[PDB]
């Protein structure tokens, strides 16, 4: 577990801090209203999730340059274990898609829950690095 | 973002 | 505050203050064979400078872009009285008139410093607004 | 949660129960060991796990035939969820393998582990399933 | 087994 | 800026 995110740093113009949140807030959606939804609408919900951190992720990229190079490893390090984590989530639905009529779908759901629950705890992780590289920075 | 959008045009 | 160890922003303009520096402890000695070399080091760090802040503001606020083109045009200003000054200074070369031009050349290129100087700290508060400081 | 396996069911012939045992126990060979090892020593430890759910697979293929015919289709289900285990399991590894000697080849390290475990407690609940199948046939 | 092969290929 | 500033001193 993290603390909440620092308090030393103004989040007015932080771009990576409000694309996390419209990622978290994502992962959120999809996961109150998957339990009911079928395939015509889960699948959307991970859409959703996916532009959500390609949104992030091209922020990060662009912020990289602004940081110490000595913490553009971590960070792209951090930001390779999302496109993993997508990479489970969209796994797992495909599964959920294919056994849609199946006693599967509710297991494959729970599983979807998982991998979107991992990428939203790992782009707080990165928002926590990359707040971590911007206090290096500002000395 | 390449190999991420071998994903964004999985799901169409 | 700030870490220089890689802003290539402040090192291009620490550049450009070190050619402008060059230029006007060597200038009164010198012959226009001398300092039109001299400018045109001024001119190629300025170039270089530019070239490198062009690459930058992509990463910073929209709300800041103009506030730094417009410091960047001051800039391509200055080197063009400088430059003007330096071709008075070569075609009065040997003539009471000789000093009042290197002089103003002096004036032209100390200008160019002090505007390199103020967009490096328009460009640095453009860098804080990003990084987020409090 | 299920109760201990069924005492009503005598286990001296049931190679269900045994190839269970089998890809349980070869889950934790690579679950307590992996931690050091490097690609040349998990890539055949996963190979392992592989092909003693094989092993399992095969088995209840021979053990479905027998059972009512209303119940085979949960545990052919029970089967598909195996497989998928084993796929998230392989898609830990081919990933560990691909960052290795970084701070990510510990964490898809933390996945394969955890990938495996749920190949094992699913593995058992194959088991439940078939049981709760035995008993029925016998009722 | 024929989706469980394609597995144990994976692994060469 | 330190340094910079020794520079920029020079001038005046």
């Amino acid at each position: 577990i993290s603390p909440p995110p620092t308090a030393n740093l103004d989040r007015s113009n932080d771009k990576v801090y409000e694309n996390v949140t419209g990622l978290v807030k994502a992962v959120i959606e999809m996961s109150s209203k998957i339990q009911p939804a079928p395939p015509e609408e889960y699948v959307p919900m991970v859409k959703e999730v996916g532009l959500a951190l390609r949104t992030l992720l091209a922020t990060v990229d662009e912020t990289i340059p602004l940081l110490p190079a000595s913490t553009h490893r971590e960070i792209e390090m951090a930001q390779k274990l999302l496109n993993s984590d997508l990479g489970e989530l969209i796994n797992k639905m495909k599964l959920a898609q294919q056994y849609v009529m199946t006693s599967l779908q509710q297991e494959y759901k729970k599983q979807m829950l998982t991998a979107a629950h991992a990428l939203a705890v790992d782009a707080k992780n990165l928002l926590d690095v990359i707040d971590q590289a911007r206090l290096k920075m500002l000395g | 973002t390449r190999e991420l959008d071998e994903l964004m045009a999985s799901l169409s």
